[PDB]
RNA sequence: UACCUGGUUGAUCCUGCCAGUAGCAUAUGCUUGUCUCAAAGAUUAAGCCAUGCAUGUCUAAGUACGCACGGCCGGUACAGUGAAACUGCGAAUGGCUCAUUAAAUCAGUUAUGGUUCCUUUGGUCGCUCGUACUUGGAUAACUGUGGUAAUUCUAGAGCUAAUACA
RNA sequence: GCCGGCGGCGACGACCCAUUCGAACGUCUGCCCUAUCAACUUUCGAUGGUAGUCGCCGUGCCUACCAUGGUGACCACGGGUGACGGGGAAUCAGGGUUCGAUUCCGGAGAGGGAGCCUGAGAAACGGCUACCACAUCCAAGGAAGGCAGCAGGCGCGCAAAUUACCCACUCCCGACCCGGGGAGGUAGUGACGAAAAAUAACAAUACAGGACUCUUUCGAGGCCCUGUAAUUGGAAUGAGUCCACUUUAAAUCCUUUAACGAGGAUCCAUUGGAGGGCAAGUCUGGUGCCAGCAGCCGCGGUAAUUCCAGCUCCAAUAGCGUAUAUUAAAGUUGCUGCAGUUAAAAAGCUCGUAGUUGGAUCUCUAGCGUUUACUUUGAAAAAAUUAGAGUGUUCAAAGCAGGCCGCCUGGAUA
């Protein structure tokens, strides 16, 4: 007997052709678009959605007066609103089914501090995640795959240490400097 | 195995402590006393974790074996010593004064009470014996057998004891339309009002209770506990009137607060 | 620069303790050490550094906050008596004998083999 | 990696110069390893367990010995012995201390092969009176010859005369003058016979106490086997010896010679290897490279082992446990995976200097006349033995009677054992055997080997065998 | 994601299996930068074990004439800390492993109105009509003489305690 | 202390009743394969009856005397099990199949059997006594054994870690706040497996580069893309080295942060394929049905799209092959849901017991109404697990926490 939890779940599920054209493109399309490392990242949100559109699907066949069924819809709908894949407009649970890929990958942490222009490229926004210059609230991530809130989105500064932002020259400028 | 256990493993506690997973691989284990092991609460819980007094194991004893600690006007220095439902613990060091009654979701709420109030405790009757010489006896809830009970007190009636003396200063009838609380199973912690009982010979009996909010609930005769009279109380009831208000007003009392 | 706040208090008279959880604000610094955090504290609440006891300080990712546990007693002789030994070591009021588990454990099973007064004997 | 490589040589140079400039002088000198040979039932063996007192000689199954050991005598003894005759110096400061090393004597497998693993500081040799030299002798005093170290020889059967006035624990020369005339006449002949008989053999040798000059001269120093006249006589020669001889060889340094010396299979404890731990400071939970049959071992000591002192490594004793260990005693190491090893070879002891190689080329010259002719290409017998010693004997003896050995392996037989001889009996049925020499046969190998066609040859006396 | 694809023929449509495809576990190969979480001598042999350790314990409150310590006060039975030993309790829990075991084990449900129960927590404890202001004997510990190659082996001799034994 | 007696506060005890922790015997219903196991049990107890004995009690538990019963094709009895049983795990449309020695619950045994002392509790093995098998010491007279506790070793095999440190945490035991604990905690070994995530990003140059505007074409641009440039440029930085902390029983790791640290950023990404299945080369050397590849079909016999190599390309990526048990695919075990004229298959034929199935019809007076099956509701049903509410672990797998300037919370629910 040991003090210790063994509640380790896996995250992606795999194709169950390995070799397929169509398929192959449409994921190098995600990657190409959201600047992704490998097909496991792509995999992974594939498997989020498809959970969240399993309990959709399995809460639509209970009658439209349940306790249960209003309970558990209204928090799923809520958490998706939350999240910023729906607005207040569309909040029925029949439009979770009307989802997809896309609306997911908009919302990692990589994709926004793109789109809202601190950096200049889809690629260039995961390093300066990764270099720890990006911060949301007082928050310093460093997590590609952090998914933004949506109350949350508008404040993503840079971190006040980092050099780009908080005023402090780096190994570079400072190697040149001293040798300036 | 032989002879008597004396370990409890930490998952195979009774849920309603809400001991967490991580912080050991043993509980408590609740020693032999008044209340079952099951149904009862280690002092080392109520201090340590509901009260937030002790941190660790030891300060808990520290605490204890100064003798600030008395359980119904009695001084207890094992710190896994069961106190179970209208035990009044009294912290006579900081003039605080607690009585255990559960909650609406089932388990021992930190419910405080006057100075004044934790003079006696309610106390349900298990059986009524009579031996040597006649002089007829009584056995409650809590283990505290009394000898010359008032003839009017037959089983599964509650009778309200002074905890100073060992004397039965009053005592409720378990008839139709009387305040109940319920000590086991699903509806346990809900207060309510009796309707009826339906006596089913060489099985248990089973009563309906009426809550305040027009909720309607049933229960076996073993898990109820007459509280007040009629409608109103002889002890204070918890923070909630002992109302199971569902999940859905849970969220919107949640969302409402905030 | 160092800004120091307290969380969740208790007037724990039952032990003889103000007990607290210590937020520390640090930015451009390293983790402070216990004994800043500890005369800071006794400065804020009016005390001698002496009877201060903190420990537990995570510092958080990114390294602008350290959260940690205090507690500041009535007089040192309750810190003496209810404060447990390893937090005394540290300070220094508390010594710890030199021997090893295996050495200990040795003697007792050598001085189980002989009975009577020759036990203290056997070294 | 090549830069890691370069400044790891460089930082091992450094610190064999500090091990080399560190140099302690002036007293303090390390035990000298006292070796001793014989023939076959001289006396090598039993003169020290009459040295040692130990009551336990015979115990040996067999009036032969086969292993090598270092009985670990430390002054208490040496001081005890000396207080008997009292010569000179009460209470020297200048001794280290003594270290006898047992060898044993037998015309097959050539004296232990020997190769006697060298770190023979003072060689006794039994001349034993009653016989005279013997072929084993000659042999031995040429190998002793062939490497120059400093030697000495001891007679053994002086009381075996019938007339000896047997008084025992008092000086030589005063019990030689207590007898008749005719017989230190008989003693002297035979003394100029054995002188004239080392003389020949190009040697200079006398009785101990003339001159002596033993730069040049040789000590004939007499001793009785049984009753102990001389072990006083012996044990003053030997310090005396090594105090006047080895003065700054025997230097207590800081340099890493630890030498592997014998390989055991001992129960409960894996595959042990005996140590004469000579210079280096090697510590409990420390790495070594040990080098093996099949390329060197990178071993983890689990702890250091040494047997009572005045004790063999002859019969399971009380070994103690010792954490770390100073460079001047003989010890028992056992670690992880100790398998396949070769006798006789330096042992390198490293800390963590990112794995220090290459320096088994340098030691694997001309010494490959061992286990390593292996055909396992071919066909060939099976061979076990208690200990390594003792199977390189047995291989040598198959080498002189010409047959070929497939598997070899340390400790009692088992079923993937006889399954080996199994697979050989479809080759040729007659080399379908094992050879094993005083080791403990197993229930299932035995009814494994008694089932299929593969007979095993136990012995304890290797004649039998 | 309620999925199929190659292979009998000169070609066709079938029955039909072999092969491919993905997941999960044990082994194993080659490769292996950072960080968190984390299984691990079960399968074959419930086969066999050197060595070390894993069950001990004292409060103001059962027994203190060990100077092992110094301390009063010196006519104060017993100032105190306290080794040792007698006495009390624990050692039947914990840990390990899966040989056995086929209405057996075990699971859900009921019964003891057919039984025991250390301990805790209450009740009861001059309800009995017949030296007491404290009764008796021993044995440890300690001292002293020993035996055996040998073990946590123990005999004989001299004192002395009780919440031990009466 | 009160006027020689009378007393308050405890601690050890104590016959007996109640209680708590149990334990032990039972009640009903439920288990894998086997007919090449069809009748079994009852001499020596099998089923029941009366009387006792024994036991903590109920009872063929045992003895005495009687009766001749008890179970069985609704599968008894016997044999097998690479069988400890559950809570659960993997897979998965719906139905299912397979696994469950292994951390929680219950059972069992300490090499194999048997017998017992002490105690409330043991048929105890880190208690004893004997035999059987192994084996240690020995002065040969006798003595002492039990790792399927933690390390470690040997063996066995395809198959599994350190003779480490500590009672600080979770708890247990004792006369006990004070002692002890290989329970347990913390390190070491650890690609069993799971979560996050490096191996570069941007700017400036030329394209017999691409798109958008002008000219019918040629040929014209700070509108937007591009690489097989070892072209040009500073900016950013974790891996390592190493102060100081913090963490901790003491340390380690992480987080925090001084100093150093990127131009073949040589601070170098592998493992398998490139005829089809199945994504990728009829490119060039070599070999010549030899060597080898190939799960299957097939490729090799002098122009090999398949072998051994070079170059290039594809797949997944800090991982990816290979073998083997198992699940889906398998509507190829078919209840949902398969077949039986010829592909494998309906007994040669009829009777017949068990088995399964079976035609219309009938609109309440504290006890009942003819009793069930069926269906809906209620109480009872251990947590962990699974589904699932709440909560920015920096995100996530997780965890059960946390949030506000002493406070307001949660630890649901199915
Ligand atoms: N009196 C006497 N006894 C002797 C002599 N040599 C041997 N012995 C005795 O003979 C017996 C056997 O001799 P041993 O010492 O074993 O001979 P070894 O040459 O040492 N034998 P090993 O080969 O084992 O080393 C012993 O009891 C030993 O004391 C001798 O010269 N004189």
């Amino acid at each position: 007997p040991v003090a210790r939890s063994w509640v380790c779940r896996k995250t992606y599920v795999t194709p169950r052709r390995p070799f397929e054209k169509s398929r192959l493109d449409q994921e190098l399309k995600l990657i190409g678009e959201y600047g992704l490392r490998n097909k496991r990242e792509v995999w992974r949100v594939k498997f989020t959605l498809a959970k969240i559109r399993k309990a959709a699907r399995e809460l639509l066949t209970l009658d439209e007066k349940d306790p249960r069924r209003l309970f558990e819809g209204n928090a799923l709908l809520r958490r998706l609103v939350r999240i910023g894949v729906l607005d207040e407009g569309k909040m029925k649970l029949d439009y979770i089914l009307g989802l997809k890929i896309e609306d997911f990958l908009e919302r990692r942490l990589q994709t926004q501090v793109f789109k809202l222009g601190l950096a200049k490229s889809i690629h260039h926004a995961r390093v300066l995640i990764r270099q720890r210059h990006i911060r949301v609230r007082k928050q310093v991530v460093n997590i590609p795959s952090f998914i933004v809130r949506l109350d949350s989105q508008k404040h993503i500064d840079f971190s006040l240490r980092s050099p780009y932002g908080g005023g402090r020259p780096g190994r570079v400028k400072r190697k040149n400097a001293k040798k300036g | 195995a032989r002879g008597p256990k004396k370990h409890l493993k930490r998952v195979a506690a009774p849920k309603h402590w809400m001991l967490d997973k991580l912080t050991g691989v043993f509980a408590p284990r609740p020693s032999t006393g008044p209340h079952k092991l099951r149904e009862c609460l280690p002092l080392i819980i109520f201090l340590r974790n509901r009260l937030k007094y002790a941190l660790t194991g030891d300060e808990v004893k520290k605490i204890c074996m100064q003798r600030f600690i008395k359980i119904d006007g009695k001084v207890r220095t094992d710190i896994t010593y069961p106190a179970g439902f209208m035990d009044v613990i009294s912290i006579d060091k900081t003039g605080e004064n607690f009585r255990l009654i559960y909650d609406t979701k089932g388990r021992f709420a930190v419910h405080r009470i006057t100075p004044e109030e934790a003079k006696y405790k309610l106390c349900k009757v298990r059986k009524i014996f009579v031996g040597t010489k006649g002089i007829p006896h009584l056995v409650t809830h809590d283990a505290r057998t009394i000898r010359y009970p008032d003839p009017l007190i037959k089983v599964n009636d509650t009778i309200q004891i002074d905890l100073e003396t060992g004397k039965i200063t009053d005592f409720i009838k378990f008839d139709t339309g009387n305040l109940c609380m319920v000590t086991g199973g699903a509806n346990l912690g809900r207060i309510g009002v009796i309707t009826n009982r339906e006596r089913h010979p060489g099985s248990f009996d089973v009563v309906h209770v009426k809550d305040a909010n027009g909720n309607s609930f049933a229960t076996r005769l073993s898990n109820i506990f007459v509280i007040g009279k009629g409608n109103k109380p002889w002890i204070s009831l918890p923070r909630g009137k002992g109302i199971r208000l569902t999940i859905a007003e849970e969220r919107d009392k949640r969302l409402a607060a905030k | 620069t160092v800004t120091i706040r307290t969380r969740k208090f208790m007037t724990n008279r039952l032990l003889q303790r103000k007990q607290m959880v210590i937020d520390v604000l640090h930015p451009g610094k390293a983790t402070v050490p216990k004994t800043e955090i500890r005369e800071k504290l006794a400065k804020m609440y009016k005390t001698t550094p002496d009877v201060i006891f903190v420990f537990g300080f995570r510092t958080h990712f990114g390294g602008g906050k350290t959260t940690g546990f205090g507690m500041i007693y009535d007089s040192l002789d309750y810190a003496k008596k209810n404060e447990p030994k390893h937090r005394l070591a540290r300070h220094g009021l508390y010594e710890k004998k030199k021997t090893s588990r295996k050495q200990r454990k040795e003697r007792k099973n050598r001085m189980k083999k002989v009975r009577g007064t020759a036990k203290a004997n056997v070294g | 990696e090549e830069r890691a490589y370069d400044k790891a040589k460089r930082r091992i140079e450094k610190r064999r110069l500090e091990h080399s400039k560190n140099v302690t002088e002036k007293d303090k000198l390390r035990a000298p390893i006292i070796c001793v040979l014989g023939h076959v039932d001289t006396g090598k063996t039993k003169i020290l367990d009459k040295l040692r007192h130990t009551h336990v000689q015979d115990g040996e199954a067999g009036g032969i010995t086969q292993q090598i050991g270092a009985t670990n005598v430390p002054l208490e003894a040496i001081n005890e012995q000396t207080k008997m005759i009292k010569n000179f110096d009460r209470e020297n400061v200048r001794i280290p201390g003594m270290l006898i090393i047992d060898t044993p004597g037998h015309e097959s497998f050539s004296n232990l092969r020997n190769r006697g693993s060298s770190l023979c500081d003072i060689a006794i040799l039994v001349v034993d009176i009653m016989h005279g030299l013997e072929p084993q002798t000659i042999e031995s005093i040429n190998l002793l010859k062939s490497k120059k170290c400093p030697f000495i020889v001891a007679l053994n059967k002086i009381d075996r005369l019938y007339d000896w006035k047997k008084s025992p624990d008092s000086d030589v020369a005063a019990t030689l003058k207590k007898q008749k005339k005719n017989t230190k006449d008989e003693f002297e002949e035979r003394a100029k016979a054995i002188i004239v008989e080392f003389a020949q053999q190009g040697l200079n040798a006398a009785l101990f106490y003339e001159n002596k000059d033993p730069r040049t001269f040789v000590s004939l120093v007499p001793t009785s086997a049984h009753t102990g006249d001389g072990m006083g006589s012996l044990i003053y020669l030997l310090v005396e010896l090594t105090q006047t001889m080895l003065s700054k060889r025997l230097a207590h340094c800081e340099e890493l010679r630890a030498q592997v010396m014998e390989v055991k299979a001992l129960p409960g404890m894996g595959t042990t290897i005996d140590v004469i731990l000579i210079n280096g400071r090697l510590k409990e939970g420390d790495t070594i490279i040990v080098p093996g049959v099949e390329g060197p071992i990178v071993t983890q000591i689990r702890g250091l082992l040494t047997p009572p002192p005045m004790k063999e490594l002859r019969v399971k004793n009380q070994y103690e446990k010792h954490k770390e260990v100073e460079a001047a005693q003989g010890v028992k190491i056992l670690g992880k995976d100790l398998e396949k090893t070769l006798a006789g070879l330096p042992l390198l002891v490293a800390y963590k200097e990112d794995e220090i190689p290459v320096l088994k080329d340098e030691l694997i010259h001309e010494l490959k006349q061992t286990l390593n002719a292996i055909k396992l290409e071919e066909k060939g017998v099976y061979v076990q033995a208690s200990t390594l010693g003792s199977l390189e004997a047995l291989l040598e003896f198959l080498k002189t009677s010409e047959v070929p050995y497939a598997g070899i392996n340390i400790g009692p037989v088992h079923k993937k054992d006889v399954m080996k001889a199994s697979v050989m009996l479809e080759h040729d049925p007659q080399y379908a055997v094992i050879l094993a020499f005083d080791v403990r046969i197993e229930r299932d190998a035995q009814e494994m080997a008694d089932s299929l066609g593969v007979r095993i040859f136990s012995a304890e006396i290797i004649y039998h065998l």
